[PDB]
DNA sequence: ACAACCTCCTTAGTACATGCAACCATTATCACCGCCAGAGGTAAAATAGTCAACACGCACGGTGTTAGATATTTATCCCTTGCGGTGATAGATT
DNA sequence: AATCTATCACCGCAAGGGATAAATATCTAACACCGTGCGTGTTGACTATTTTACCTCTGGCGGTGATAATGGTTGCATGTACTAAGGAGGTTGT
């Protein structure tokens, strides 16, 4: 009676006067272990556990 | 052997149910336990057949 | 939620909208039973609460 | 010292410039290559304040660096972003214009200042016509209307001192020339000798409006404004969004449309355009202003592309979503949460279980708030690594809370007090909320994945009062009466019943031991039949211990319960079977005698005592827990065979199709009820095989029967469906069907039996899911009327009171003296001779044993204090209520009777309109309410008693509260039974008994109304129609007369007292032997007389009955609508007349709609007239002649006229009986001290019937706490004043104009309320509860009653 | 005492004036540490506030007797010159 | 499993400075008018003023 | 003279409570194109600079040797096991 | 609160298991050397860092067209249940 689920979460980069917006991992001295799991683009890897 | 007020619940608890890691079949049953496995293609079935 | 629920969802029968009423602006014309339901529309495969 | 309260008026077009700064001039909010929110528009920082915090537009004054300035470069203020919340704007209206709540507000308000057609006043404001305004060179005069195509020459001789003009301008101009130093003083001389009626029904609305304007500071110009104030942007929060889009919503866009229309109307006047375009733009401007005010209400709505209307200003107030109900009287709250309920059987009664990470979340202010206060982290920033981790240092920081901290818990919707309580944390696993089993009953916790909520108190004061006031251990009892509802719960009480049941063979048919380990010695049972001498004790009221000793006949489980029982009450109380039927009364007896801690421990420790043994009972539901009577076979050879000829008798010509439906459904009912008799022998005793060595015919151990005799969850209506026959059902129309279910759930149900009973189930579950609204909405509106009754005072000097009685429906004792009197107080020195000639003085607190001394003398009436007999201003005096029922004491000065009483009615009505209707798949009743039966050897003691012997064969009781004690061989009482008046005795006084033995009996629906004496029958205190009405049958010719009292009577005899009698050979009373007084037998209504005058009868023979289907705490029942006008207090909208003059009756003065009857007294000389409705049925034509109000037609008596023609204590004695006796038929014995609240609050108002020199007017119904201004100065300075009284205004009228008017705005119909609050310019005093909820104060009850006392010595200094 | 608490109402006869007396002890501990005369048995400050009327003594209502008299037995000492002070008002 | 929703403090509705409400908002939850009637009925003014 | 009353006129004032899940579109509508602004472009020189040349000069890292540490092997030692002999416990009494 | 006999057993006190630490032998790593190549230095010529000047982009926004075109759109507020109020007007009465 353990169940298994698939759920979705998302984000955006708005049209600025140049055009892009930032996406990275820099949140210094706020919860460092909750950062250790990321791409160059600030995104988790397919296959990694997260909680 | 059931009142409508609990037959109503039976017609919904089987619907609120969810996929589980080690699933197992209704042993008691009506026969619909093989129709409802095919009435949305959730089991693949031999639309022509032959040898695998 | 699971296959049985989507299989019956595809054959749900609403009593609502232009041709019926709502949960709110309605009496029993949208909630009770009439005997020609026999062989055709089962009176227990509905949600519970005011949605009956 | 504190800011007192709040006052009202309207926004004068001049005075707005004391609160505002210019035209909000343009629609936009930005400017292309600059964010700088629009300079002069809907985000005008010059009118509303800065944008980012402190930030003006165009530069130089940003960050916390600059503040308290105005930037030169664009002329903009430098304050703070939130100044946009109250630095108001305005818009100058280029016409005088309406305000919707003075026009669309029925009754409305503009007409009440002009007395001119309300239908078309709106066109004068749409600027469609002209009117005459002013002058002294007059030729026409004022309020004369016109078109416009004439005016001319007369101005050369008259045109110095006269004027007339168009529309809204002309109305607003006329409203300059009245004079309140002369109008209001002259509007009152009609009140001397001459005043009329329908002109009073209208014009008193104006007279009250104008006097209220004078006494509050209002001005009539405020009906027709010339300036729109503008909603501050931060209330409609103008900002951009990251998605390049803006907060342009509704309360912004409505102002764009108004600004545009008004800026056209301006430009059209500025250019002097065609007046067509001006007239259209005036009409379009008023349309847009009134739609901005209350969108939709102006017969149309303003909308946008996703079809919807836009949210109006009034949608912050008028209906459900308004601030009062969505953001004030309830609101979203921090330090809180919710989750799914779970049973917590190791929590002690003061406790609740909470997951570690939920405790972390709920206690973050203790952690991010103490690390920095011990050094247990380097900073609150670094501590992110440690607090979210649930690290060790969190848990000292949390024991410093938990070890003495009261968590609050909640089971919304909180229709009753016990839905919220207080506890103590216990840390656990998981994601649920863990819930102590004894409070699961008090909450009604329903474990289908429904939820409860949590709130942390954080002030030292809230934690102090939570332990003192909300703690489970400290509120154990039912506020309606005083049985525990924090109580041994669902299966706990099967454990206690199991420990207290006994068996034949029993692994111990007689046997004993101590030691739980002897369940592992080889031969024991909790049903094994112990016997033991146990010395046993009973605490007196003085504190000493009445020691006793007795042989017992008991079990191991009954003996183990002497560990758990508080041994200052005697073992012999356990010598029974402790189902839900009985167990509450042990705790109740402990509460009556020992003390609080002893009663808590006795409730708490019974919980685990249940869990140790409930499982070991092995009680189940299963295929041979479902036995069936074999002899059902023989019964089917009766009932189906009776029907078989009866369906032929129809076809052969001896019945129609219709009587045949009843004459077969009644046989299906008789089939079910026949099988239901055989069913009980098989279910309870049928072990037949023929002893010796066989035939253990004992009282059964069938579980489905035990589920009902334990009271765990079973009933006779379940058992019928599970052991013999499911029976009969309703159709969707509510009435029964000729199509039975002769089978039961073990025999089965075919497709048709399922399908037909599913219609009745759908109907009942759909009413379950809807008719709650017809009780919950009423409960919401009830609290607004009910709130102010805080126990504030002590006796109130009200030396009067209601003559209450036991519930004696003439011919039953449905409630004894005890239950109704329960801790109320006397209002007379009551005395009744009979057995001990007892006297109970005035001002005595009637706890139960005062009733015992009165019930021995069979006391049947007592004058008592009442929540209606309470003079006290807003709050109430302690003598009027006496004892609280939930905490259980002499009622605390600070306890809020008002809300307690509303909750004590709103919950059980809404609860049982579900808990009975979800059952409609089957129907049945069964009863035993007709006899009394002895159970052991002993002797008989008649008590509480008179009784007589009868020539027709009987021995009969003749007293109202009678009892039948059972005594042993020596003098110990062993049982007692209440016994009705008219009950036939099968025993004499000092006679002897053995057991299995009937000792009294009466009719299944009646205690038969019976004589002391022999003589002719007679009537007294009775008049036909006016107190009684007729029924008749054949057989010999036959009679009966229904008695009528308080829903049924004509004016001419309202308060008569119908009383049967026994008399001599011609005339008068056969005086009652040994109490030598009149032989007269008083009744209420709803009883039915069954013998008449001139008949002649004996002592111990009968005269009247009731059709009492008994109800009870069973069978079950449910309903509500017939209660409504007992609290909305009108007349029937059809006056189906019952005539006010005797016998001589005709028609003769007919008129252009209604009939006109013409009538005369039987020995008079004086005719009268009556207006019977146009078409209405008459049951008479020429010979059918009666006293003043028999069934000529059928109109029931109007509830408001029960006040007008019988007075406040008389009407209270029936509203506090009819609604009370619906709840008594539901088994919900609410004490009368609760429905007396709703009657006090219809009586909230006080009629006044002339002018004076104080609080005095005509046509008025002032709040009673004001009009006492009469006694407050008449008796000290003489003054001048008028007649004043009390009224029965319904909830829909009494609420609209309370003095606590801040509460009344939440009532709904909020335009009707807020227009009266505007007219009266009204000024509150903070004296209910809701007013201090709205202003975020200490509420004037309990711990804030304890603060309102300080205000009561500011308002009284010297 | 944490373990059930309504007995502090039956100890007096009313229930909210109770909380004012409890608060009169409570603030004088939470903002003053003022001397006790019974122990705590872990009834932390919320319920030491109730201990004061489980007994009936240790709020300032008996400091109004004690410490207020330690002043007035100097007024008795010194009464020999309090006459000259009370004469010296004229 | 999905519905562990408690809160110390969090999101606030700029429209009224009151908490937002919602799991999808990490909101504060509604002490309703009926929930007030219980504290009014108890005479519990400081626990009520705390919510307000 | 007015008063309210007979009748069905229409108006319109309200419709209980707590919570969770979702995503944010549709319009067309010549903005014309004329003028010229300070204002875009860029050449030639201010605010000052590039990086290639030939020098300058240094750090770093990898290949080599050395060092010593460590984990293995060996063997010793103690603390522990399980049973047994018979212990002063548990607790009833003095 | 002291006394003990007589429990159920811990001690009474034999055996033996693992352990760890000694000595040996292996591993790696730390370093010191060397060599590479890069970012060690000034100088010099480049070309396009910046400025200002000039000649001549982009986009500021103001201005308003003519064979003639001259009675328009707009769809569903709501069907229920109550009932309080105002509105009507003739008249049989106050």
């Amino acid at each position: 009676f353990t169940t298994i689920h698939i759920q979705e979460l998302a984000c955006v980069s708005r049209d600025t006067k140049l055009g892009p917006e930032e996406i990275t991992a820099d949140i210094p001295n706020v919860g460092e272990a909750a950062l250790s799991k990321l791409d160059e683009s600030g995104i988790v890897y397919i296959g990694a556990e997260v909680t | 052997h059931d009142d409508a007020n609990r037959a109503l619940m039976g017609a919904n608890m089987q619907r609120q149910a969810v996929p589980t890691l080690r699933a197992d079949k209704p042993l008691v049953g009506t026969g619909m336990e093989r129709a409802v496995a095919v009435d949305s293609g959730v089991t693949a079935v031999a639309k022509r057949g032959g040898v695998v | 939620n699971n296959p049985l629920s989507e299989i019956t969802h595809k054959r749900r029968i609403s009593a609502l909208g232009p041709g019926g009423l709502t949960r709110e602006r309605a009496g029993f014309e949208v909630r009770d039973v009439h005997p020609t339901h026999y062989g055709r529309v089962c009176p227990i495969e509905t949600p519970e609460g005011p949605n009956i | 010292e504190e800011f007192d309260a709040i006052k009202i008026a309207l926004a004068s077009p001049d005075m707005i410039r004391s609160w505002s700064f210019g035209e909000v001039k343009k629609p936009e909010t930005i400017n292309y290559r600059t964010f700088k929110p629009e300079r002069d528009g809907l985000f005008c920082a010059r009118i509303f304040g800065p944008v980012k915090d402190y930030e003006c537009l165009c530069g130089k004054y940003k960050r916390l660096k600059h503040r308290g300035v105005i930037c030169e470069k664009c002329g903009v203020e430098v304050t703070q972003t939130k100044v946009r919340r109250e630095r108001m704007g305005h818009i100058e209206l280029a016409s005088p214009t309406a305000h919707i709540w003075f026009l669309k507000s029925l009754p409305s308000r503009i007409g009440l200042l002009l007395d001119m057609p309300l239908r078309d006043i709106e066109r004068v404001l749409y600027f469609e016509s002209y009117v005459v305004i002013e002058g002294g060179m007059t030729n026409l005069e004022r309020q004369q209307i016109l078109t416009e195509e004439q005016y001319l020459d007369a101005l050369e001789e008259f045109g110095d001192e006269f004027d007339a003009k168009m529309g809204a301008e002309a109305i607003q101009a006329l409203l300059k020339s009245m004079d309140l130093e002369q109008e209001c003083e002259q509007l009152r001389e009609e009140l001397n000798e001459t005043n009329s009626e329908t002109k009073r029904k209208k014009l008193t609305k104006r007279i009250k409006l104008l006097e209220a304007f004078v006494q509050s500071g209002n001005k009539p110009e405020w009906m027709i404004l010339t300036v729109l104030p503008v909603l501050p942007p931060d209330l409609r929060p103008l900002v951009p969004l990251d998605g390049g889009r803006f907060a342009t919503s509704d309360l912004n866009d409505l102002y764009r449309r108004v600004i545009n229309r008004n800026n056209r109307l301006k430009r059209l006047l500025d250019l002097a355009a065609p007046d067509i375009i001006v007239r259209n733009e005036k009409r379009m401007l008023q349309e847009a202003v009134d739609a901005l005010l209350d969108n939709g209400r102006r017969g149309r709505a303003i909308t946008g592309s996703n079809k919807r209307p836009l949210k109006s200003l009034a949608d912050m107030i008028k209906g459900k979503q308004g601030r009062f109900r969505q953001n004030l009287l309830g609101k979203r709250v921090d330090y809180s949460g919710r989750s799914v309920i779970t049973v917590g059987p190791y929590l002690r009664l003061h406790q609740c279980g909470l997951p570690k990470k939920m405790a972390l979340e709920l206690f973050k202010p203790f952690i991010y708030g103490k690390l920095e206060l011990r050094g247990l982290a380097t900073t609150i920033k670094a501590a992110k690594k440690m607090v979210e981790r649930e690290e060790a240092v969190v848990w000292d920081i949390l024991d410093e809370v938990i070890r003495e901290h009261p968590v609050l818990l909640n089971r919304a919707p909180t229709l009753h007090r016990l839905g919220i309580q207080a506890f103590e944390p216990v840390l656990i696993e998981g994601k649920a909320i863990q819930l102590h089993p004894l409070v699961c009953a008090a909450y009604n916790a329903d474990f289908d994945g429904d939820q409860m909520a949590v709130h942390v108190p954080l002030t030292l004061e809230a934690q102090l009062e939570a332990r003192a006031l909300m703690m489970s251990t400290n509120n154990i009892l039912s506020p309606a009466n005083g049985e525990p509802i924090i109580v041994p719960s669902q299966d706990v009480v099967l454990g206690l019943y199991y420990m207290t049941r006994d068996c034949v063979n029993a692994k111990g048919m007689v046997l004993t031991g101590p030691a739980e380990r002897l369940y592992r010695s080889g031969l024991a049972s909790l049903h094994a039949r112990v016997k033991v001498r146990i010395t046993e004790y009973e605490k007196d009221a003085n504190g000493e211990l009445v020691a006793k000793t007795s042989l017992k006949d008991t079990t191991v489980g009954r003996a183990i319960l002497w560990m758990i029982v508080p041994k200052g009450l005697p073992y012999s109380i356990v010598n029974q079977a402790l189902g839900k039927k009985a167990i509450s009364k042990m705790l109740n007896t402990c509460y009556r005698i020992l003390g609080l801690k002893p009663t808590v421990i006795f409730a708490d420790q019974i919980m685990y005592t249940g869990f140790a043994y409930a499982a070991r009972s092995g009680a189940s539901v299963g295929i041979d827990d479902m036995v069936i009577p074999e002899k059902k076979h023989e019964i089917i050879s009766e009932a189906e065979a009776e029907v078989a000829e009866i369906q032929e008798q129809f076809q052969s010509g001896l019945v129609t199709a219709g009587e045949r439906y009843n004459k077969v459904i009644d046989i299906w009912a008789a089939a079910n009820d026949r099988v239901s008799k055989a069913m009980m022998d098989n279910l309870q005793t049928e072990t037949v095989i023929n002893r010796d060595g066989q035939e253990e015919k004992q009282v059964s151990f069938n579980s489905i029967y035990m589920m009902a005799d334990s009271g765990a969850r079973g009933s006779a209506a379940q058992i019928r469906q599970l052991a013999g026959m499911r029976g009969l059902m309703a159709k969707p129309d509510g009435s029964i069907i000729e199509t039975p279910i002769t089978a039961n759930f073990r025999e089965g149900l075919n497709v048709l039996q399922y399908f037909i009973s599913t219609h009745g189930a759908r109907k009942g579950l759909a009413d379950t899911a809807l008719k709650t609204a017809n009780s919950g909405y009423l409960t919401r509106r009830l609290v607004d009327v009910a709130q102010d009754l805080v126990v504030t005072e002590d006796d109130c000097g009200t030396h009067e009171g209601i003559m209450m009685t036991p519930v004696i429906e003439g011919g039953d004792v449905k409630e004894p003296l005890r239950d109704r009197v329960l801790g109320r107080v006397t209002a007379e020195d009551v005395l009744k001779p009979g057995t001990a000639d007892i006297l109970v003085p005035r001002n005595t607190l009637l706890h139960e044993q005062w009733c015992d001394l009165l019930e021995e003398n069979s006391v049947d009436a007592v004058k008592v204090r009442s929540v209606v007999s309470c003079d006290t201003d807003f709050g109430v005096c302690a003598h009027c209520y006496g004892r609280d029922l939930a905490r259980g004491h002499i009622i605390n000065k600070g306890e809020a009777i008002g809300v307690i009483a509303a909750q004590s009615i709103g919950e059980p009505g809404t609860q049982l309109t579900m808990r009975t209707f979800h059952i409609g798949g089957a129907a049945s009743r069964a009863a035993a309410e007709s006899s009394i039966q002895v159970k052991n050897k002993g002797s008989i003691k008649l008590s509480n008693v008179k009784s007589v012997v009868n020539s027709s064969g009987k021995l009969v009781i003749t007293s109202r509260n009678t009892e039948l004690k059972l005594i042993d061989e020596f003098g110990r009482t062993k049982e007692s039974y209440k016994v009705p008046y008219g009950a036939v005795l099968a025993k004499g006084d000092g006679e002897q008994v053995a057991g299995g033995e009937t000792v009294a009996n009466w009719d299944p629906h009646t205690m038969p109304v019976i004589t002391e004496v022999s003589g002719f029958v007679r009537f007294t205190d009775m008049i036909d129609g006016q107190t009684i009405t007729r029924q008749t049958d054949e057989l010999t010719g036959l009679s009966s007369l229904v008695v009528l009292d308080s829903a049924e009577r004509t004016a001419g005899g309202k308060d008569l007292r119908p009383a049967l009698k026994i008399v001599d050979a011609q005339g008068n009373d056969v005086l009652i032997p040994g109490t030598d007084m009149p032989a007269q037998y008083f009744l209420p209504g709803k009883a039915i007389v069954q013998l008449e005058d001139g008949v002649q009868i004996s002592s111990g023979d009968t005269l009247a009955r009731i059709p009492q289907e008994s109800g009870g705490t069973k069978d079950i029942t449910g309903g509500l609508p017939r209660v409504a006008d007992l609290f909305e207090a009108r007349r029937p909208k059809e006056p189906a007349i019952l005539a006010e003059i005797s016998g001589i009756v005709s028609f003769g003065k007919e008129t252009k709609g209604k009939r006109r009857l013409v009538i005369t007294p039987v020995d008079g000389s004086d005719p009268y007239e009556e207006m019977i409705p146009k078409w209405r049925q008459l049951n008479v034509f020429e010979g059918e002649r009666v006293e003043r109000g028999d069934v000529i037609s059928d109109g029931p008596e109007a509830p408001h006229d029960i006040l007008r023609l019988r007075g406040v204590h008389a009407v209270t004695r029936y509203i506090v009986n009819e609604v009370q006796d619906v709840y008594r038929l539901q088994g919900v014995k609410i004490n009368d001290k609760h429905i007396e609240v709703i009657v006090r609050q219809m009586l909230r108002k006080a009629t006044i019937v002339n002018a004076g020199s104080s609080d005095f007017l005509e046509g008025e119904q002032v709040e009673y706490s004001r009009v006492k201004i009469a006694n407050r100065e008449l008796e000290a300075n003489g003054k001048v004043g008028a007649t004043y009284s009390r009224d029965l205004l319904g909830i829909t009228k009494a609420s609209l104009a309370t003095e606590s008017f801040i509460s009344a705005a939440s009532f709904q119909e909020t335009t009707r309320v807020l227009t009266e609050a505007a007219v009266a310019g009204k000024r509150d005093e903070l004296r209910g509860l809701k007013e201090n909820v709205i202003v975020g104060r200490l509420i004037p009850a309990g711990t804030g009653y304890a603060y309102h006392q300080d205000r009561m010595r500011r308002r009284a200094a010297g | 005492a944490r373990v059930t608490v309504q007995d502090a109402v039956e100890k007096i006869g009313n229930r909210f004036d109770l909380v004012l007396v409890a608060a009169r002890r409570a603030r004088q501990m939470q903002v003053g540490g003022k001397d006790p005369l019974v122990p705590e048995e872990n009834d932390k400050t919320t319920v030491i506030a109730l201990r004061e009327i489980e007994e009936g003594l240790i709020n300032n209502q008996i400091l109004d007797v004690r410490e207020r008299q330690e002043q007035q037995e100097q007024e008795a000492a010194e009464l020999q010159a309090v006459t000259a002070i009370a004469e010296g008002r004229r | 499993d999905d519905k562990m929703h408690a809160r110390s403090t969090g999101s606030y509705s700029l429209v009224t400075q009151q908490p937002l409400g919602g799991k999808a908002q990490f909101g504060g939850q509604r002490f309703g008018e009926m929930e007030v009637w219980a504290l009014e009925a108890y005479g519990a003014a400081y626990t009520l003023q705390e919510m307000l």
